[PDB]
C-alpha cells in the first residue's frame, strides 16, 4: 500500500 | 518506504 503525499 | 511525496 504506497501513499502519495503531495507536499505544495 | 510505502509514503511517497508529490511536489
Amino acid at each position: 500500500s504506497k501513499t502519495f503525499i503531495q507536499v505544495x | 518506504k510505502n509514503v511517497l511525496y508529490r511536489r
